[PDB]
């Protein structure tokens, strides 16, 4: 039994270094029977002749595995295909030595295909690692729309998802288009200051001119891209200071060749024990179902530990990918590529030499430029945010409390509108009340600016199916804070599980509860029969879009409840109080710290039962927003000097 | 005028191939008439793949390809797409074993296969669940390429649905010729769910259906649902497969070879005629392997798009950018009592035409008899312990803590033999109490609300309501508000009291 | 996965009991706990750690956080200082141990403020609390 395998090349030279190296392993081994034999072929310039080459000589041959390199010019995924697809109708393995892209990690295309080298996806996961090094989590992706770009995305944010984080957004660059200025022009305005790059080279080229153009490349800004990023066109216009990275060997063909047929030898040899070879399809024509033994012998060469090779230990993974690898950190250090680090597989280790960060620093830059001028987001809510009508000088009425303290008032721009429907002009008021005077400590406390404006749509904000599609959406402060337009609600925002997925929460600034409201005492929380058994008798209502809407979608013992409860909501909590006054809704079920202020001031009115869901009013913020430490920490400190005390007593009596 | 070209493999007869180009005086319907050849290899490997494609392209300019395949051959989508990719000639899939859906296709492709992806069948299959209202299933999957890409599609398919759907467990298996016997049995020993959607290729399939078998898994009690990747040559299915089986096909499934051949000749007949009413010229033939053209021409990328969206004789075959159909008319089949494939359901335009109203199960697969898992359920309407409503009009179905009852028969005006029922959803006490029963002793159950009589009254030596329906075989068990008396105990049998009652009189106090 | 856990004995949330001796092990709805091993009580080979029983409100916190979360944990008490104070810079009792990484976490009678807020870093509040004046009628 004589074992042949097989070489595509291109050099004509590096075939006698595969003979070689052949040679070499047949000298050493358990048997030396099997005399293990080898063939080559130089490279077809026609795909159609290449892959009948394949189908002669190779085919032809009784070959047991194909090893297919690639020529240093850069041609992309184009030379191994033809022996890939020939080789995978007969599930021959075919070892790939130079190609780096990830079509070839698809098994639905390619079934036996397997690599000695990591694509250019992998490297995704070196990122990650500097993300943890650093600790930087506001990033942008910045990748192509080929599959190269949206395989590497994906990658990262599987990396992300397995962590508690997410990408703060991508953009999808179209190869071989101009005007990438669009792209950047959006990404300037995010707080993030790390733009991770995966283009090709005239990509990263054009990318780089466009960044120089819009001065995206100064202080503060951390720039990290792959391979294609700092060869080629692209070194030539990259911006100093950006973090690159290289695999150790990349183009070392020999190595790879030795490395190659020792794990193909040792595969050999540990399969051949359990026996049951099937000899190969011998010649394209002439057969037509696939080797019996191959899929087996693919299912052992992936699982080979070669820890003898010239480039380290040979692993795959799942996909048939080189597990691990040694990638080398390049800093484009005045026009030089200099090594900072090499990646052993898991972590990153720095030795010698500084980083340059673009900007010139020689410190560490954070990866975020939270601004000064902060947009705040509030409803109207009467114990906490009282909106009043500015005269007409633009300024509202002044105001005293009854201890003879001056009234801390803002400006805000509310939805006051003539016009029926929705709001149709933003008309400014005056705010103020509890919320207001919070902001204004922590405003003081934390040395920022400010700009107060209302909700549009006077709802607090449940994610809701959008129409004319499946998929659900925010709505109400939530939606504003998650798109953009808002960067902090302040307000009573009650906590709970399903904006603590989306929204960073603040410590709780006010702790309350839920509670039900009717007219001036027969209801006992929300277990009376009368409100386990709906009827027409005792109608109950909430507010649309709040957090008590939430609590009740969300069981599953309470679904009658939310089910009577969707025929009878209300827009606003002040019209559910007034209806509820004016005896046109029996009981109405809200917050505990607005319910009891609104019985104790306007009287007529009797709050019945235990509090049923105790939460806490907090500062709302993006996801992993920087500063939410601060509020928190000056939150925690208002509570134990006084200032809760006296925003207590001076605004809810 | 226009040159079509069929190529084949399925071998067969070979008279076929005369007939193929017979049908060249036929297309006279078609506006256009086309010159048709037809070459077709009987050995379906690469090498006679490649040389008789590259002589067909360079004996007789060509305008597009028709390629045909048996069943079960992988690689020679990927040798079509390449072959395409590189000649740059529209190529077109017909029949089976290379149309199943390649995903991602080189950039230069025109491979336009007739097929459709793996989404729209887990859409249709999760339609088929909530028509039958099976809220918790079970997904099994070898690791057969694409397995990846069926879970992904399962997930985004349960997040994308008003239903909350629910994914009890999901277990990769190790199938093969062979291969592992064990680790199967004890993984599929300990999988509860009522309904199971499995994705393996063929020979996995008829593996996983035997142990499943050995494993008992298969009968009434456990729906199975499969793409058509595990359907074979439907004319003729294995015997490993069980009876009940449910997949998703296209409605080319029970044309004919030569019918197949005339719709994709049809359909770049049909494309070739827009392109040149749009331009005011014919299209320009392909080439050959030499001169590679690299970027796509502006003619071939028109031509190419001119031929994606054609619609024939009503039905329509608009191809998505990835290659495969969009919104084509879908059929749910299920394999019969007598081991047959046939049509139980259409997909048409998002809309579901099941011909039967419940789900039926069979006697096949009962070996132990203790397989009957499966009952029925009698059940009566009482204000207090089980009440009926409507289904909800906003998203169908029940709510949540709402079993589907179907009303006996539709007595209204069918008070015959008819099967066909009216859905309605119940719920209260008792039906609660048959929630958990079931839950715990591990059976599933089809509730049915009762037309004759109430709750039993020997009348004319005859029982009927509940007691009944129970004492005369039509239902396994009743629940309900049946109270427990001598009269009844001695012709069928009682459980423990789980709610005292007794005759008691009521009085105004007004 | 393993969570090393510090608490803190405070009779209305954490109980500690001796197991029951008739079983060898203690009553279920009570999770094993252990007393620190700085002080060797293993005379000989015996065993260096004394081993209690702890149960009540916090515990069955763990317990079910434990159950969602899917991790697996241990649990110890503190015998260095009181739920924690800054004495001459350094930290003793459950913020020490947290803060000097002996403990993954600690759960118990624990209040949040500024000053270990600063420190270490805290989950959301599951049971509200402050400053209390009692009387005697
Ligand atoms: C061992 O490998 C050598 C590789 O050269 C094989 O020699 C080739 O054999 C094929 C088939 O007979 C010929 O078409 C080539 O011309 C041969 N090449 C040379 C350089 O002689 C040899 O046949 C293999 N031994 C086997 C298969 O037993
Ligand atoms: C890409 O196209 C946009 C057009 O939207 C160009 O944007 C204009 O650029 C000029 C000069 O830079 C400005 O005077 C205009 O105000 C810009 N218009 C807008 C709407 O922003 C942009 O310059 C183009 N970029 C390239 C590289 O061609
Ligand atoms: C690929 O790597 C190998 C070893 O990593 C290189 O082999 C070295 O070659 C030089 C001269 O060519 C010798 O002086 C060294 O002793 C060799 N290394 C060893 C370990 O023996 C080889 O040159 C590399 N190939 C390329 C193209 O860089
Ligand atoms: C990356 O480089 C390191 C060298 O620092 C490689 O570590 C070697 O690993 C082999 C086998 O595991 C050992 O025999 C060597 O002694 C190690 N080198 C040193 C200096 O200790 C590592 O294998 C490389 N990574 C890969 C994937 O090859
Ligand atoms: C609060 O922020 C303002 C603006 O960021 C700070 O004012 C700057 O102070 C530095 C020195 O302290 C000056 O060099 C800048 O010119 C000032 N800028 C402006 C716009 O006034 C202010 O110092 C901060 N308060 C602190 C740090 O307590
Ligand atoms: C939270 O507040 C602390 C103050 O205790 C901030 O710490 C200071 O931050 C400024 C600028 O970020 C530095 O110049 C000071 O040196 C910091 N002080 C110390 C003692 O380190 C902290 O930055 C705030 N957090 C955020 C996100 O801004
Ligand atoms: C099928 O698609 C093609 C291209 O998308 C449509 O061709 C367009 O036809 C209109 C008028 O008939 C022209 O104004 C467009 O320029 C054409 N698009 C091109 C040339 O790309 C064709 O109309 C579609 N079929 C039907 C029935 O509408
Ligand atoms: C090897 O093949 C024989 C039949 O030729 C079969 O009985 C045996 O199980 C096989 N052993 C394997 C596949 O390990
Ligand atoms: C609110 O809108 C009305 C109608 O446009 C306008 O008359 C009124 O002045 C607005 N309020 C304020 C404070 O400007
Ligand atoms: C909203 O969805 C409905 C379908 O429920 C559709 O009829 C309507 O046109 C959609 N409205 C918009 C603005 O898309
Ligand atoms: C296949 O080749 C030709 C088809 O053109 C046929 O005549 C021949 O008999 C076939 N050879 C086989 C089946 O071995
Ligand atoms: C009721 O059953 C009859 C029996 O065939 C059927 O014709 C009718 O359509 C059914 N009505 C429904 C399902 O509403
Ligand atoms: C350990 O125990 C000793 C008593 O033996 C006492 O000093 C203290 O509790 C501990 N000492 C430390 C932690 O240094």
């Amino acid at each position: 039994k004589i074992v042949n395998i097989g070489a595509v090349l291109s050099t004509r030279k590096h075939e006698q270094m595969f003979r070689e190296a052949v040679n070499q392993a047949n000298k050493r081994h358990g048997s030396w029977k099997i005399q293990l034999n080898a063939t080559s072929v130089t490279h077809k310039p026609n795909a159609i002749q290449m892959a009948l080459s394949v189908c002669e000589d190779l085919i032809s041959s009784q070959v047991y595995a194909i090893l297919v390199s690639h020529p240093p010019t850069p041609n992309d995924h184009f030379t191994p295909t033809p022996v890939s697809y020939t080789a995978g109708f007969y599930r021959i393995p075919v070892l790939g030595l130079t190609t780096r892209m990830s079509i070839y990690s698809d098994k639905s295309i390619h079934l036996s295909f397997l690599r000695t080298v990591p694509p250019y996806s992998h490297q995704s996961s070196v990122w990650f690692e500097m993300m943890r090094v650093y600790n930087w989590n506001h990033i942008i992706l910045l990748v192509s729309d080929d599959h190269e770009g949206r395989a590497a995305q994906k990658r990262l944010e599987t990396l992300l998802e397995e962590r508690e984080s997410k990408a703060e957004k991508v953009l999808q660059f179209d190869p071989g288009t101009k005007n990438v200025t669009a792209l950047l022009m959006e990404a300037r305005e995010l707080e993030a200051r790390v733009i991770i790059l995966s283009a090709s080279e005239d990509d990263a080229a054009t990318v780089y001119r466009a960044a120089a153009m819009l001065n995206m490349t100064g202080s503060g800004y951390v720039w990290l891209v792959g391979e294609r990023e700092i060869s080629g066109n692209a070194l030539r216009y990259a911006p100093d200071g950006i973090i690159g990275l290289q695999l150790i060997n990349g183009k070392n063909e020999s190595a790879h060749i030795s490395d190659a047929v020792g794990v193909v030898a040792q595969a050999v040899h540990e399969l051949l024990e359990k026996e049951n070879i099937t000899d190969p399809p011998r010649g394209c024509v002439g057969n037509t179902n696939i080797w019996k033994t191959g899929p087996l012998f693919k299912r052992v060469l992936m699982s080979s530990k070669y820890a003898d090779g010239v480039t380290g230990r040979v692993e795959f993974n799942e996909d048939g990918d080189r597990k691990f690898a040694n990638y080398s950190i390049m800093n484009l250090q005045n026009r030089k590529l200099v090594q900072v680090g090499i990646y052993n597989g898991t972590h990153v280790i720095p030795n010698d030499r500084k980083i340059i960060w673009p900007g010139g620093e020689t410190e560490k830059p954070r990866g975020y430029q939270m601004s000064t001028r902060l947009k705040i987001v509030t409803i109207h809510q009467e114990p906490f945010v009282y909106v009043k009508p500015t005269m007409s000088d633009g300024t509202c009425k002044e105001e005293f409390t009854v201890n003879g303290d001056p009234v801390k008032k803002v400006i805000c721009t509310g939805p006051n509108d003539t016009s029926p429907g929705s709001p149709r002009h933003t008309v400014p008021q005056c705010c103020y009340g509890f919320c207001i005077d919070l902001l204004i400590k922590l405003a003081r406390t934390m040395n920022f600016t400010y700009e107060v404006h209302l909700v549009a749509d006077g709802k607090f904000g449940t994610q809701e199916r959008v129409n004319n599609s499946n998929k659900k959406e925010w709505n109400g402060m939530m939606g504003e804070l998650l798109s953009g337009q808002a960067d902090m609600i302040v307000a009573p925002l009650t906590i709970n599980n399903e904006r603590a997925q989306y929204i960073e929460f603040s410590k709780p600034f006010k702790y309350q509860g839920l509670t039900i409201l009717v007219k001036k005492e027969r209801i006992t929380g929300i277990n009376d029969p009368r409100l386990r058994n709906p009827s027409d008798k005792f109608i109950y209502a909430t507010v649309k879009q709040s957090s008590v809407d939430i609590y009740f979608r969300r069981q599953v013992e309470l679904s009658t409840m939310y089910r009577h409860m969707e025929k009878h909501n209300y827009e606003s909590a002040a019209e559910a109080i007034q209806a509820v006054r004016d005896n046109k809704l029996h009981a109405f079920i809200w917050d505990s710290a607005v319910l009891e202020f609104e019985a104790s001031q306007k009287c007529d009115l009797v709050t019945t039962g235990e509090l049923f869901f105790r939460s806490g009013f907090g500062i709302g913020m993006r996801k992993d927003s920087p500063w939410k430490q601060n509020v928190s920490l000056s939150i925690l400190k208002s509570h134990e000097n006084g200032f809760m005390e006296d925003l207590d007593k001076t605004w809810v009596r | 005028a226009v040159t079509v070209a069929v190529v084949f493999g399925s071998s067969g007869p070979l008279q076929t191939q005369a007939r193929t180009r017979l049908t060249s005086q036929n297309f006279l319907d078609l506006p256009l008439e086309i010159q048709p050849l037809t070459v077709g290899v009987n050995n379906t490997n690469p090498s006679s793949i490649l040389t008789q494609i590259c002589g067909l392209l360079g004996a007789a300019r060509v305008h597009g390809i028709v390629f045909e395949d048996n069943v079960d051959t992988e690689a020679v989508a990927q040798l079509l797409d390449f072959v395409s990719s590189q000649t740059h000639v529209p190529i077109l899939s017909i029949s089976g074993g290379s149309a199943v859906v390649l995903t991602p296709k080189e950039p230069g492709s025109a491979f336009l296969q007739l097929g459709v992806s793996l989404e729209q069948q887990l859409q249709v299959l999760f339609k088929v669940l909530e028509e039958y209202d099976w809220s918790a299933f079970a997904v099994i999957t070898s690791l057969h390429p694409g397995h990846a890409l069926f879970l992904e599609g399962v997930r985004a398919v349960a997040d994308a649905s008003y239903l909350s759907w629910r994914l009890l467990d999901v277990l990769t298996l190790e199938l093969g010729p062979g291969g592992p016997r064990a680790r199967t049995q004890r993984l599929l020993r300990q999988v509860d769910a009522p309904v199971l959607v499995a994705y393996c290729s063929r020979e996995e399939a008829e593996v996983l259906f035997a142990e499943a078998a050995q494993a008992g898994l298969v009968g009434p009690g456990h729906v199975w649902l499969v793409p058509n990747l595990a359907l074979g040559s439907t004319d003729a299915p294995p015997a490993a497969f069980p009876v009940g089986l449910i997949s998703v096909v296209t409605e080319s499934w029970r044309l004919s070879l030569r019918q197949k051949v005339r719709d994709g000749v049809a359909i770049l007949a049909l494309g070739a005629h827009s392109y040149r009413r749009q331009y005011g010229t014919l299209p320009a033939p392909a080439g050959d392997c030499r001169s590679h053209p690299g970027p796509v021409s502006p003619a071939r990328e028109a031509f190419y798009r001119h031929l994606l969206n054609v619609t024939w004789e009503g039905r329509d075959f608009s191809f998505s950018p990835g290659g495969y159909l969009v919104r084509p008319t879908m059929v749910v089949i299920a394999l019969n009592r007598h081991r047959l494939w046939e049509m139980v359901g259409r997909w048409d335009h998002g809309v579901l035409y099941m011909k039967y109203p419940v789900w039926p199960r069979y006697s096949t697969s009962l070996q132990p008899v203790v397989d009957s898992r499966h009952l029925t359920v009698a059940t009566l309407e009482e204000r207090p312990f089980v009440i009926v409503e409507s289904p909800d009009p906003g998203t169908g179905g029940c709510v949540p803590n709402t079993v589907p009852c179907r009303r006996q028969s539709n007595h209204t005006f069918s008070s015959g033999d008819l099967t066909p029922y009216t859905k309605l959803c119940c719920k209260g006490f008792c039906i609660d109490i048959l929630k958990k029963l079931a839950k715990v002793v591990k059976f599933s159950y089809d509730l049915y609300l009762v037309t004759n009589g109430k709750h039993g009254k020997r009348v004319r030596g005859v029982w009927n309501g509940m007691i009944g329906e129970v004492y005369y075989k039509r239902a396994d068990m009743a629940i309900g508000s049946l109270t427990i008396n001598e009269e009844r105990s001695e012709i069928i049998d009682f459980s423990v009291p789980f709610v005292e009652t007794g005759i008691s009189v009521m009085v105004s106090r007004s």
